[PDB]
This record gives structure tokens, C-alpha cells and sequence, in this order.
RNA sequence: ACCUCCGAGGCUAAGACUUCACCAGUCAAAGCGAAGAUCCAAUAACUUGACCAACGGAACAAGUUACCCUAGGGCAAUCCUAU
RNA sequence: UAAAUAGGCUCCACGAGGGUUCAGCUGUCUCUUACUUUUAACCAGUGAAAUUGACCUGCCCGUGAGGCGGGCAUAACACAGCAA
RNA sequence: CUAUGUAGCAAAAUAGUGGGAAGAUUUAUAGGUAGAGGCGACAAACCUACCGAGCCUGGUGAUAGCUGGUUGUCCAAGAUAGAAUCUUAGUUCAACUUUAAAUUUGCCCACAGAACCAAAUCCCCUUGUAAAUUUAACUGUUAGUCCAAAGAGGAACAGCUCUUUGGACACUAGGAAAAAACCUUGUAGAGAGAGUAAAAAAUGAUCCCAAACAUAUAACUGAACUCCUCACACCCAAUUGGACCAAUCUA
RNA sequence: CGCAAUAGAUAUAGUACCGCAAGGGAAAGACAAGCAUAAUAUAGCAAGGACUAACCCCUAUACCUUCUGCAUAAUGAAUUAACU
């Protein structure tokens, strides 16, 4: 024997230590724990994606819960604030719902105003003057 | 009367005859 | 077989009913193409690979300038069914050697100075 | 991986920017050996480099001293006695400064991962909801289907 | 086989190469195209391949032709492919030798 | 089972992508040139940048070599003292 | 295509074509002169042939293994029935 | 035989050869039952082997099946049986 | 002949029922016949538990177009014309792939042009592009599946053999329920940001199979596509190029 | 810039043991797996996102090799250490 490798035990602790938590064999037999903890790492790469899309949709639960609490569908307090140029996000919507009741409660409103101005103005015949919350302001 | 690719079926939902709307219906009107 | 479609001329016809439906002119065309992608390169042929790999419109959206030059439309009439054209407008000219750096494009496709 | 993994919260050591911010490092030590082929990069670093770093953070105190006889490392520790071992063996100087200047511009927190991204100790001012916010009341506090 | 056209019109041939491999007479031979016994058309000088519609006019040693030209009404003629080579270079120029 | 009830939402992707081809068919149906006037106004161009790309293909070759580089290796054993 | 229908076994020289390789094969201006492979044997020779038709050809080899062994692989033209 | 595709060159003797028949006999059967012995199950001693990717090891329908999908079910754990 | 036993008490036994049992019987002892040979009341029967040819050593690391395997990190280019072959389980040439190097045109492409007896194809000026040809040097793949289309064979069917044009798969991701082959989408990392793509039904045999809903304004939801803040070599098989490197010995 | 007790000779030995025989032919000496301390609690390739919280929620069709891709279609692996 010429060479033989003097430390196959550190290259084995490189992988056990990645798998002390799992249950069975399988957190102390290298065939096995390397399998799992392979395929634990190629999920946590790929969980990334959806920890993005379940947290986003957690906030459009929430901001459906907030919003049906002041009689306003989600789809009406999304697709009616951005026509009042507000460009708050999802995230800080759900906070704002959980944590500042009545400034929800104000966005909600404003939310109902342009729906209704909205409306209003389709319901007319020709280009009326526009609703007081309906007037772009441009860059 | 075989089965149409997909997208032949959407094409041809989309193409589909629309028929003009009389102006009055003929029963409450000549 | 399925083979390249060569596109008969007739429908490259301006109606008059067309000419007031977009804001365009049959006298005084318009200098320059704004080209976007809209429609993946996969799942067609290779004779729109290359196209689009040659207009320079490889990747997604990304608006792209070309010449209103029939050298060029007979390309984008290969590849008229995975872009977007619209025509660029210049309602304040060419920029100069100033004002260069300091350009706009709207989404309407007005090429602008100083936002 | 998380789950095989500590955490912590996102924090500070003592409110550090509310009053005035404190540089968290105090002491740094440098053991850079005369002689060995790995400590060239150090002996780069203390020739050149050590004297402006020491300069432009009065509030770290560094030590350097040359008896490892054959490995450096460099020991960096906190006010909130955290300690924090690196080594800059076979490193070039470029590698050693950034890493120092590394050391310099943290907390000595665990670096872990972080469960939250924003920590606020007051994080609501209207009032944190309830399932009573929102909800109306009615004559004489009657729950539905009462009498009296 | 590849009994077709090998050398398209505008195309640069220079001598002896063959314009077109064909079995019947598809193409016959024009001004500088030259004809093998099988057929075969090749650039007899250098220039630029044209193909042209011309009168046809067979022949009267040649049978099978002569004579369904003499079946034929007033006022007819058999109209057939050609294809020539117009030359690009000139025969030859003139230099001077000697001055004596 | 094998065939499909093509919805409404289908119909309307469909339309919409319709419509878009549609307004691309007019605005090539007006040229600001013709075959004929075009011809050559690039080719100054073309010629220069085909020429840059000659330029760059026709340039490869090996990199420089110094004594500085090869004498800067004794350094794997610079003491103090 | 064991799909669809039939037969055959003068010399020199620019340029080219080709049976999707190679090996073979094919046309040819001008110029000079006359109007089915390799190897083998017989050979002075000028060159020469059969087989190679399993027709890219082992120089000369068939029938068979129910005793076998090893390496391996493994929406019916014509019709039946009911409305 | 009630009923049958079965049985019915001469040539004594012989056959654990093959087929058929008479009479009897009997748990072969109609239709199983009881008791005994070994095995068995429990206590004590001694103590294997094939097998084994990992298993935190359910049912129904569909796809092409404990593990996929859609429904249903669902506190943990021995011991003896059975063979889908 | 039956039952037990089948890692058994036994690598052929046990219990019963049976054939012979003064003979061509059975049997202890020493010797002989030796492997393409012996022996054989021929069954390919037996020659030390496994004989259509014993066993051991040597040639022998037999040969194997066949099966199975082939070990550190990271990046990058990378796939289905064909010909011959005692050949279709393989090889050689080509085509395709890779690297290094030289040079200048390569692809797309209108008008013109290609026969007498429908789709399109070929060829080039320009134009959009930046690639293509050539040389030096190697390996690897090769007669694949599904879908759209046009044909030939089997009905115009049998999910049928074959040729051709294209796409996809053998590479990422999201949809149609699960889903290699349909639709959407590629160049890759971090984010507890954003906009979109495709995408919902109408009116026979174990056990039905999401639950529901006729009428509150059409928008919203929805990816690794795109934008955003930062960082970037960091998502193909066979093959090919490159940058690093664990441990041991020596100077 | 040869090995250091699975290497180096097969070697502590051509001994033990196997074979009737020719012949074959060993082993070894100086907190790895497995268990105990401490059995388990609906649910499911046994993990990941996480979370105040172990489970509960959402996502999620084992690995190698061979066939055009293979839900495991088939082949191989109980597991550790050394050698390959
Ligand atoms: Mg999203
Ligand atoms: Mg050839
Ligand atoms: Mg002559
Ligand atoms: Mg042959
Ligand atoms: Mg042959
Ligand atoms: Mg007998
Ligand atoms: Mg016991
Ligand atoms: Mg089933
Ligand atoms: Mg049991
Ligand atoms: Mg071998
Ligand atoms: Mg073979
Ligand atoms: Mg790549
Ligand atoms: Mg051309
Ligand atoms: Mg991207
Ligand atoms: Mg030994
Ligand atoms: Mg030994
Ligand atoms: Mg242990
Ligand atoms: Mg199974
Ligand atoms: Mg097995
Ligand atoms: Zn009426």
C-alpha cells in the first residue's frame, strides 16, 4: 500500500454532521444519509421559489379577510387603488391591516370612492368632468 | 368524426358565427 | 408537408377603414420600427430562431429600434406572429450630441428628452 | 440548512443607533509568524496596512504578536463578548484587509439565520387588531336572539 | 442520379465547367455552351450563365424532328429553352515588348 | 375524455393575441422606402463592421511575458528578520 | 420497401460532375496524330482469364441437436348481435 | 350400465406391466364426529437460516399503485391465526 | 404404491405396503481395466456426492462484437442524413460535436432565372446580422419516441410497417388532475417586491366520486418569462476544453 | 521519492483444516455499524418552507445501471470498516 487516504473520516463527518436531525439509520449510515441529505439540499434550493409564492399568497388572504371585513371584495380594493396612483404593495397592505386597523379602514374607503366615481363616470354619456380622486398626475 | 389538435379546436371556437341582432324582436313587433 | 408560409401582399393593404382605427398616415410614413417580443422562439421553427436571433430581439420584452425599410419587413413578416411593432415618434426631433444621455421612451412610444 | 439549523431574532447589541452608534469590536489579535510561507500575506498586512487600520478605528484595540511559529489567525472580540476566529493562512494582503474590515463593520451576533427582516419593539400605533375592531354593537349590549 | 441544373443564371463559370446534367433534351445548348454525347451542357468560355426562350429550328439531318416541325399549322413555331454564357473577360490585350 | 370544451378565457387570450398581429399587418403595409431606394445606403457600414470583425479574428496570438512576473515568485519566501 | 410494373452480364490535357463515405464511375475546350476489386499463377511482352452472381469478393466447408452447455435479450375491410 | 367417447398367426405358465368387470369390504364419499400421541400455546434452559434500498408500511376510483391525483379513514401497543 | 420429511435423522432417509430370497442370488478380502479411455443384461448408465465425457496442476491474467462495474470540486461547448460489411447486439468511412490556428466572407433575402410530359424548393444584389470557410488534432453518437402535415402498406381501421417537412423529448420552469411528446417559457445567484404568459365547459362487473353555487357591475389570480435592489463562470446524455484540489513520498 | 499485520512472501505455515490422491490452503500479534442510558401517539421516500411550538399547515413519484423517456418496467445494494 503506497497511498491510502489518511482522512476519510472528516470527508465523512463533511455529510453526516448535514444529517444528526433526521430520524432511522439514516442520520448515522453514509449510503442513506447521503441520499437524504441530497435531497434535503435540492429542496432547500427549491423551496425559495415557493416561499415567495405562499407568502405572497398568505398577504392576499389576509388583505381579503381585512377588506371583506369593510363590505369590499379584493379584487375592488387592488384594481381601484392603483387607479388612485398608490403603489402600495401586498406586504405592507397585510400589516397595515393587522396592525393599523382604522388606516385600512381609510384605504378601504378610498378604495370604495373610486369604484363608485368609476361607475359614475361609465354610466354617463361622453367625458363629464372626471371624479375628484379619479384625476392622473403625471411624471 | 375524429378529434381536433387543441389549438385547431381553439381556433375554431374563436372564428365561430356570430349572427347580426334583428333590431326588434319579431314577436312584440312586425 | 408544413413548410414556410409565404404571405400574400393583399393583406398588407391600409384600408381606409384601418387608417383611422391606429394613428397612422398612407403619405408621410414613419421613420423607425419599435420591436418587441412577445411569444417564445421555442416551440417553432428554425427559420424564426434566426430571425429573431438576427433583429436582436432574443430576449424577452426588451424593446428594440429597426429601419421602416422593406429589406427589413419582409424579416418581420416572418416573425409578425411573435412581436409587437408600434411605431417610434419623435414629437420633439432627434437629440443632439446634448441630450443624448438624458432620454425617455414612453409607453407610447414617444422617444422624449428629460423624462 | 434551516431546519438543521440554529436562528435568532434580528437585533442589536444596546440600541446602538438610538442614542449614538458604538463600534461593537474592541480587540483584534493578530499572531503573524516570522518565518513561515503561510504568514506572508499577514506580515504584508502588518507591514503596510495595520498602522491605517489602527488609525481609523480608535476604539479597537489591536495586539500583534509573532509566536504561532507556523500559522496565523486573527481573534476579533465584542462587546457583548462574542469572540470570532478567522484564519487568514495563505491569504494575500487584498484578502486580509477586506476580511478585517469585515470583522470591524459587525455586530458579534451569531450569524445565523435571520427569522425576520424587520424588527420593531412598537409595531402598532392605531392599536393591533381584534376580532372586535371592525365590528359594530348594538342597544343594550343584546347578544342575537336575546329578549330583555 | 441529379439529372438538374448544377450552375443557376448569374452565375460565374468559367471553361469546361458543366452548366446542367439532364436525360432529354430539357435545356439545349446556346451561344458558348457546348454539348457532350450524353447530354450534358458545359461552359465552353469563361463568363456569366443566362438562360433565354428562343425559336427552334432543327436540324433536317436529324429525322424525328424535322418533320413534326412540317406538322404544324401557319403561323407556328416551337419556342424552347437555351442557355448561354456571356463572356466577361475580352480574348486578349496588347503589351509592349520591345522598344527598339 | 380526448377532446376538450374550449373556455371562455381561451377565446379571449385568442382574441387579444388576434388584435395584436392584426395592428402589426397595418403598420408594415407602409414602407418609408422602396426596394429600389434603399439599395446600398448601409454599406458603408457593413463593410466597416465586417472589417472590425476581420480585425478582431486576424489578432489572436500569444500574450507578452516579463522577467518582472517570473522573478516575482521568489517572494514565496520573503522572511523578516 | 418481401410497395407498385419490366431487361442486361488513337495519344495527351485546362476545367468540372457523381449514385449522399471511400473504391469505382462520368463529360470535356484547346494541342498532337489518323479519318466484378486485391492476390496468384502462363507469360519476354504488348499484358491475361474462369470462379469471385452470397455480384465490396473467406483460395477450398453441408444436414442436424427431444441429451445439449455457456453469454445474453424477451373505433374491423369480411363479420356476431340489438334499435 | 338407469344412462358407455371406456371394456368385449391360436399358443399353457409367469408379470409390483397396461385396460375392463363380478362380489365383498370399508370415513373414499353422501357428511362429517369423538378420543389418544406428536406438533401445538405458556413457563425455564440453549439458540439458527433463507430474506433485508430506506420506511413514520391504510381503503376506493382515475392515471399509467401502500407511496402520483381526487375522495374516505385514522390515538399507540403486544399475542395467536389466515393466506387476498 | 402411498404418507411423513424438503436446511430434513439423511446433499435421497423414516413408516407401512411390496419383488426376490439354492440362485443369471447375496456378500467380506486382495488384484486388474484410466478419460475420446475404461465398463456397460444400451439408460448416454457408471467411473469418489455435480459425467453427451472425471479430477488436479500448467499454457492461463485463455478468449468473449455478451452482462456487470469504473472512485475529488467547479465552469463551459455539446444529439438522431447516409454507405459497405458471413453485416443490422459490432466495426470503418462520412454527417454532426469539441479544441487550437489561418483567412474572408457566411446566413436571411426581394427582382431575374430552372420542360417538354398544390404546399413549396433552388439561386443570388441589397438589408438585419457575425459568422462562415480552411488548416492541424483527437474521441463520442448513428439506424430513437410522441405530435401537426403529405404520401405508400394494412380500410379510408386496427393505436399498424415505411419515406418526407416541422416541433418537442432525452435540459429548466408554469399549466391541462395525475402527465417525457399538447399549451406557456429558456442562460441559471439573494429578496418576507411588481407586471404578465398559458390556464375554469356547454346542452356492466370492489365503492357514486371534489364540496357547492342559477344574477352585486370584471376585474383579479397565476412562472426560474420580464422589471425592480444587489451579485454573476455558477441547471443536458455520450464526448471535448479549462480552473482548482484532498491525502502520501522526495528536494 | 519499497510494504508495515486485509500490505509485504501463501507464511507465526506449506502447519491447521479440506481431498482417497495428484493436489488445495487459512487465520492471527500490539467510543464505526449494533445496542443501553431513553418503546410509541392520526398523515403517508420521512425532508424542506417554516413556527413561539417536536407533531399538526403547504410543497414533495427513493439511488445505481440498462431500454426512446420508464411511477419500481427490469438489475443491484441489510449496514459499518479496510481493499478494490
Ligand atoms: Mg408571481
Ligand atoms: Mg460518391
Ligand atoms: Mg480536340
Ligand atoms: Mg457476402
Ligand atoms: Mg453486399
Ligand atoms: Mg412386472
Ligand atoms: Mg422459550
Ligand atoms: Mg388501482
Ligand atoms: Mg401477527
Ligand atoms: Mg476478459
Ligand atoms: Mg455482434
Ligand atoms: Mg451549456
Ligand atoms: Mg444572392
Ligand atoms: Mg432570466
Ligand atoms: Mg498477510
Ligand atoms: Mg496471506
Ligand atoms: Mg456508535
Ligand atoms: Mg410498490
Ligand atoms: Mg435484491
Ligand atoms: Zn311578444
Amino acid at each position: 500500500l503506497r497511498n491510502r487516504v489518511t482522512d476519510r473520516y472528516f470527508r465523512i463527518q463533511e455529510v453526516l454532521k448535514h444529517a444528526r436531525h433526521f430520524r432511522g439509520r439514516k442520520n448515522r449510515c453514509y449510503r442513506l444519509a447521503v441520499r437524504t441529505v441530497i435531497r434535503a439540499f435540492v429542496k432547500c434550493t427549491k423551496a425559495r421559489y415557493l416561499k415567495k409564492k405562499n407568502m405572497r399568497t398568505l398577504w392576499i388572504n389576509r388583505i381579503t379577510a381585512a377588506s371583506q371585513e369593510h363590505g369590499l371584495k379584493y379584487p375592488a380594493l387592488i384594481g381601484n387603488l392603483v387607479k388612485c396612483q398608490v403603489e402600495l404593495n401586498r406586504k405592507v397592505l397585510a400589516d397595515l391591516a393587522i396592525y393599523e386597523p382604522k388606516t385600512f379602514k381609510s384605504l378601504a374607503a378610498l378604495a370604495s370612492r373610486r369604484r363608485h366615481e368609476g361607475f359614475a363616470a361609465a354610466l354617463g354619456d361622453g367625458k363629464e368632468p372626471e371624479g375628484i380622486f379619479s384625476r392622473v398626475v403625471q411624471y | 368524426r375524429r378529434v381536433m389538435h387543441f389549438q385547431r379546436q381553439k381556433l375554431m371556437a374563436v372564428t365561430e358565427y356570430i349572427p347580426p341582432k334583428p333590431a326588434i324582436h319579431p314577436s312584440c313587433l312586425p | 408537408k408544413f413548410t414556410r408560409s409565404r404571405i400574400p401582399e393583399k393583406v398588407f393593404q391600409a384600408s381606409p377603414e384601418d387608417h383611422e382605427k391606429y394613428g397612422g398616415d398612407p403619405q408621410n410614413p414613419h421613420k423607425l420600427h419599435i420591436v418587441t417580443r412577445i411569444k417564445s422562439t421555442r416551440r417553432r421553427p428554425y427559420w424564426e430562431k434566426d430571425i429573431i436571433k438576427m433583429l436582436g430581439l432574443e430576449k424577452a420584452h426588451t424593446p428594440q429600434v429597426h429601419k421602416n425599410i422593406p429589406s427589413v419587413n419582409a424579416k418581420l413578416k416572418v416573425v409578425k406572429h411573435l412581436i409587437r411593432i408600434k411605431p417610434l415618434k419623435l414629437p420633439q426631433g432627434l437629440p443632439a450630441e446634448e441630450n443624448m444621455s438624458n432620454t425617455c421612451l414612453k409607453s407610447t412610444g414617444e422617444l422624449v428628452v428629460q423624462w | 440548512t434551516a431546519r438543521g439549523t440554529p436562528s435568532r431574532f434580528l437585533a442589536s447589541v444596546l440600541h446602538n443607533g438610538l442614542g449614538r452608534y458604538v463600534q461593537q469590536l474592541q480587540r483584534l489579535s493578530f499572531s503573524v509568524s516570522r518565518d513561515g510561507a503561510s504568514s506572508r500575506g499577514a506580515r504584508e498586512f502588518v507591514e503596510r496596512e495595520v498602522i491605517d487600520f489602527a488609525r481609523r478605528n480608535p476604539g479597537v484595540v489591536i495586539y500583534v504578536n509573532s509566536r504561532p511559529c507556523c500559522v496565523p489567525r486573527v481573534v476579533a472580540e465584542y462587546l457583548n463578548g462574542a469572540v470570532r476566529e478567522e484564519s487568514i493562512h495563505c491569504k494575500s494582503v487584498e484578502e486580509i484587509s477586506t476580511l478585517v474590515q469585515k470583522l470591524a463593520d459587525q455586530s458579534g451576533l451569531d450569524v445565523i439565520r435571520i427569522r425576520k427582516p424587520f424588527h420593531t419593539d412598537n409595531p402598532s400605533i392605531q392599536g393591533q387588531w381584534h376580532p372586535f375592531t371592525n365590528k359594530p354593537t348594538t342597544f343594550r349590549g343584546l347578544r342575537p336572539r336575546e329578549v330583555q | 442520379r441529379r439529372q438538374g441544373i448544377k450552375k443557376m443564371e448569374g452565375h460565374y463559370v468559367h471553361a469546361g465547367n458543366i452548366i446542367a446534367t439532364q436525360r432529354h433534351f430539357r435545356w439545349h445548348p446556346g451561344a458558348h455552351v457546348g454539348v457532350g454525347k450524353n447530354k450534358c451542357l458545359y461552359a465552353l468560355e469563361e463568363g456569366i450563365v443566362r438562360y433565354t426562350k428562343e425559336v427552334y429550328v432543327p436540324h433536317p439531318r436529324n429525322t424525328e424532328a424535322v418533320d413534326l416541325i412540317t406538322r404544324l399549322p401557319k403561323g407556328a413555331v416551337l419556342y424552347k429553352t437555351f442557355v448561354h454564357v456571356v463572356p466577361a473577360k475580352p480574348e486578349g490585350t496588347f503589351k509592349l515588348v520591345a522598344m527598339l | 375524455r380526448r377532446p376538450r370544451f374550449v373556455s371562455l378565457r381561451a377565446k379571449q387570450n385568442m382574441i387579444r393575441r388576434l388584435e395584436i398581429e392584426a395592428e402589426n399587418h397595418y403598420w408594415l403595409s407602409m414602407p418609408y422606402m422602396t426596394r429600389e431606394q434603399e439599395r446600398g445606403h448601409a454599406a458603408v457600414r457593413r463593410r466597416e463592421a465586417f472589417e472590425a470583425i476581420k480585425a478582431a479574428a486576424t489578432s489572436k496570438f500569444p500574450p507578452h511575458r516579463f522577467i518582472a512576473d517570473q522573478l516575482d515568485h521568489l517572494n514565496v519566501t520573503k522572511k523578516w528578520s
